């Protein structure tokens, strides 16, 4: 029911899909249960748009929860806009015997607000103990833009907050400043883990993953030591990271010769598991590729040694 | 069996001709154009030669 | 003679 | 270094070996070609590599078949590579080149050509397949199988020396 | 001679004697004649999806008119089932004197938003000129650009109207590593992007793809490496510069690179895909890789 | 070492 | 029968044996590179 609002809560529930519309209109309240029998969701795309954004209208609805609406269409669709993982860390010292999501949202909003005088800032304390920030930016001299937000899903009280790599602008060094402010940490550090599958960063960054007769097969003695060797450096449940695992190779040719590799998959950590058996590489198949969750890194720099 | 005892030995008449073949090629010790040529006349006089053996 | 089958048959086991 | 004549035969048997680097295709085509119940004791091998780790009692190979994966490279620097370790009197008639991945013509990192010139500079037929589908597998088996009981002797009149000289 | 000679070309052809083109280095081909610099600069940067078309029969560089018209009425009928369509010669992509000049077709639609762009070219296409007879004005290379749909009906227009076929020009990943090796033996100078080779390796159940971008200065000293003749590239020097990666790669990885196909070879000369939509044209050599193109089609239809 | 071997 | 086919069935057995033996002494292996 605004500028920027009501055209905004169209655009984010055209975005969001038939079968999940009560799942994620449910759970930003503004819906009541008697507000969801009103309008029948079975019907159309553009009749549910347009009566329940005048359910807004009367709802008076406002960015603050229209952000929200955004945060929950995106906590069922975060395999999009792929994220990058920042990485707080203290010093020497205690934990943070103060992280209040009352706080936290405080030291986050003020600290944004302080130079980036513009922003809509929208939290949302999920039930995995993992406040899911989404940042929508701008300037003093506009408007905040909440066409390209920067959801942020920093777990509560982890060194790790994971980050929609949207545009990667000046804002960026000031969201892991707030970030690193806000929760009561030092130095904010890209991880340089960039992956789509957030439930797979997940996995990655908190280690969570793993916790006939007839046809004489000559090269069996081979084709064993090829699965025990993919068996011992993927060991079970392979997590997708289905993201461009780069390796910025410099090294020389045996005066060093760039590539910039780029293994790209819908499902990449799997499709490496399957690659030795199927006689494309070889039984120790490169730690390089192989400690990926490993190293907690797929963004590579490497360099000769 | 009989059979079976047949498909053996016309199997053996054939293995060791192959045998005899590749001792007696092991047992001896150039124009390309021809040696295909050199190579012909006998796939048609080995061919001559048991033919008729096989029709005899 | 002749390992073959008619001692591996006749040897079944 | 395999021989074709290096250990005795038996009675039905008939022992090819595939080789190819991709080796569930080289699995799919061994199983279509032991799927007919033929009237040969088919023992069928596999391998990756004609070095063939050297293991005794391995019966007396009576046909390698270089499966040429022609989408892959690697398959013919792993046949090409294979091929120095075989015996010259093996190349005669007991060997046979199966170009997997012909047709599709999309995939095909090797122009089959080269496997037209490696097949002929080696004296050797050259089946084209797609051993990928069993419609081409389940007919291509029963061509491996048939050069089979020719090499290996089974039919009373032809040697594999007679087979050269009728694919040439 | 009408035809007995397009038989024994197939008959050559498939004879598959001796094949390995030792190719020439895509000499810098200075802008020929005409060539309208607007129009060929707009022509560069563009995704071409190639086709394979076979010679149109009864066509003429001179009712150009009449097939736009009959061709606009067709396409905006296909919308009964707003545009306009400008037929244009381009005088200049032709690599011969004896070529049929390259005309292009493009989908306007109130401004100049050209849709589709359609383009048929015959550089150096000899082998088939003088196969076939005068009727035919051969252009065995079709581009497209505009949508598979726009595409899908314009072919059908010009089977209807010129009885000429579009296979979807594929090229096999050993040719596309001979133009990926042949674009980086170029005299070019401030290389516009980096020479990037997308594998794709055959995995059942999984499809990852790998960029082996390597930096373009890179990589011509590493073709340097593997070329011992000047003048003319071998089968062999494309191999060992395409050995010379699948070393680099599978030293570093593990993974044999030559059991994987190619499936794009960016090169600072022109991108070229497999499944079609292959042939950026980034550089100003295009009448050299649309004769290789070109010479790609002919193997298609002949 | 970085297991560049 | 077999008896009496088998005589010379493993006489060829024999006959194999030896030029085999035969075979596996001249035992050349000769390798074929391209050429």
């Amino acid at each position: 029911m605004d500028e920027t609002v009501a055209e905004f809560i169209k655009r984010t529930i055209l975005k969001i899909p038939m079968n999940e519309l009560t799942t994620i209109l449910k759970a930003w309240d503004f819906l009541s249960e008697n507000q969801l029998q009103t309008v029948n969701f079975r019907q159309r795309k553009e009749s549910v748009v347009q009566h329940l954004i005048h359910l807004c209208e009367e709802k008076r609805a406002s960015i603050s929860d229209a952000a929200l609406l955004d945060i929950i269409y995106m906590q069922f669709h975060q395999h999009q806009k792929v994220w990058e993982v920042f990485q707080m860390s203290k010093g020497p010292g205690e934990d943070v015997d103060l992280f209040d999501m009352k706080q936290f949202k405080n030291s986050f909003k003020k600290i944004l607000q302080r130079a980036l005088k513009n922003v809509t800032v929208s939290f949302r304390e999920t039930e995995e103990n993992a406040v899911w920030i989404r940042i929508a930016w701008g300037t003093q001299y506009t408007k905040p833009n909440q066409y390209k937000p920067t959801y942020v899903v920093y777990y509560s009280q982890t060194p790790y907050a994971f980050t929609s790599s949207s545009m990667l602008r000046r804002n960026t060094p000031l969201l892991g400043q707030a970030l690193t402010i806000a929760s009561k940490h030092h130095q904010i550090v890209k991880m340089d883990l960039r992956s789509r599958y957030l439930d797979s960063l997940k996995a990655i960054v908190f280690k969570q993953y793993n916790q006939d007769s007839r046809i004489i097969h000559e090269n069996i003695v081979e084709k064993e030591r090829v699965q025990r060797i993919t068996q011992e450096t993927f060991g079970d449940y392979p997590q997708p990271q289905l993201e461009f695992a780069q390796y910025k190779l410099e090294t020389k040719f045996k005066e060093p010769l760039r590539c910039l590799i780029k293994f790209s998959s819908p499902h990449l950590l799997e499709a490496l598991k399957s690659l030795a058996p199927a006689g494309i590489a070889d039984a120790p198949l490169s730690p390089l590729l192989t400690c990926i969750p490993n190293k907690r890194m797929n963004y590579f720099k490497i360099r000769d040694k | 069996r009989m059979t079976l005892l047949l498909r053996l030995r016309a199997q053996t008449k054939q293995q060791l001709l192959e045998y005899k073949s590749m001792v007696d090629a092991s047992e001896e010790k150039k124009q390309i154009e021809a040696k295909i040529e050199d190579l012909e006349n006998e796939i048609e006089e080995v061919k001559v030669a048991f033919e008729i053996k096989k029709l005899a | 003679k002749s390992f073959s089958t008619l001692f591996l048959e006749t040897v079944k086991r | 270094v395999l021989r074709p004549l290096d250990k005795l035969p038996g009675l039905n048997t008939a022992t090819i070996l595939l080789v190819g680097t991709e080796d569930a295709l080289l699995q799919q085509l061994a199983d279509s070609m032991l799927k007919e119940d033929c009237a040969s004791e088919l023992k069928v091998h596999l391998a990756k590599s004609l070095p063939l780790p050297s293991s005794v009692n391995r019966p007396r190979i009576d046909l390698i078949v270089f499966v040429v994966n022609l989408h892959s490279k690697y398959s013919l620097q792993n046949t090409e590579e294979s091929l120095r370790h075989v015996d010259a009197s093996f190349f005669l008639g007991k060997v046979c080149f199966l170009a997997t991945g012909a047709g599709r013509e999309s995939h095909c990192s090797i122009h089959r050509h080269t496997v037209v010139k490696l097949a002929h500079t080696y004296q050797s037929p050259l089946l084209y397949c797609d051993l990928e589908v069993e419609g081409f597998r389940a007919t291509m088996a029963q061509r491996l199988v048939r050069v089979l009981q020719i090499c290996a002797g089974h039919v009373p009149g032809v040697s594999a020396l007679n087979l050269l000289s009728l694919l040439r | 001679t009408p035809l007995q000679k397009r038989l024994e070309s197939v008959r050559k052809q498939s004879s598959f004697i001796l094949t390995p083109p030792r190719r020439k280095i895509p000499q810098c081909s200075q802008l020929q004649e005409d060539v309208d610099p607007q129009k060929v600069a707009f022509l560069l940067h563009k995704q071409w999806t190639l086709y394979s078309l076979t010679p149109l029969y009864k066509f003429s560089y001179s009712n150009l008119k009449e097939y736009s018209r009959l061709l606009n009425a067709f396409i905006v009928a296909e919308k009964q089932k707003n545009i306009k369509v400008i037929f244009s010669t381009l005088l200049g992509m032709k690599g011969t004197q004896r070529d049929p000049e390259a005309f292009l077709v493009q989908i306007v639609s109130r401004e100049g938003k050209v849709l589709w762009t359609g383009w048929f070219c015959c550089v150096f296409g000899d082998s088939l000129l003088e196969t076939v007879s005068e009727d035919f004005t051969c252009l065995p290379l079709f581009l497209a650009n505009g949508a598979e749909s726009n595409t899908a009906i314009i072919g059908t227009w010009f089977q209807k109207t010129f009885d000429c076929y579009f296979s979807p020009l594929a090229i096999n990943a050993f040719n596309l590593s001979w133009m990926a090796a042949m674009w980086t033996a170029c005299k070019m100078d401030h290389y516009v992007a980096t020479t990037e080779f997308l594998w794709s390796v055959p995995c059942s159940p999984q499809s990852l793809d790998i960029s082996f971008a390597i930096h373009p200065e890179d990589a011509k000293a590493l073709w340097d490496s593997v070329h011992k003749t000047p003048g003319e590239v071998t089968q062999e020097e494309v191999d060992l510069f395409m050995d010379c990666l699948y070393s680099h790669f599978h030293r570093h990885f593990k993974i044999h690179l030559s059991a994987t196909r190619l499936v794009r070879v960016s090169t600072s000369v022109a991108s070229a895909h497999t499944d079609g939509k292959i042939k950026i044209l980034c550089h100003k050599y295009l009448i050299g890789v649309l004769a290789y193109l070109t010479e790609l089609a002919i193997f298609q239809i002949e | 070492e970085f297991i560049i071997d | 029968t077999e008896e009496e086919l088998i005589r010379e069935c493993e006489e060829m057995w024999k006959d194999m044996e030896e030029c085999q033996n035969k075979l596996s002494l001249i035992g050349t292996e000769t390798l074929t590179d391209s050429n």
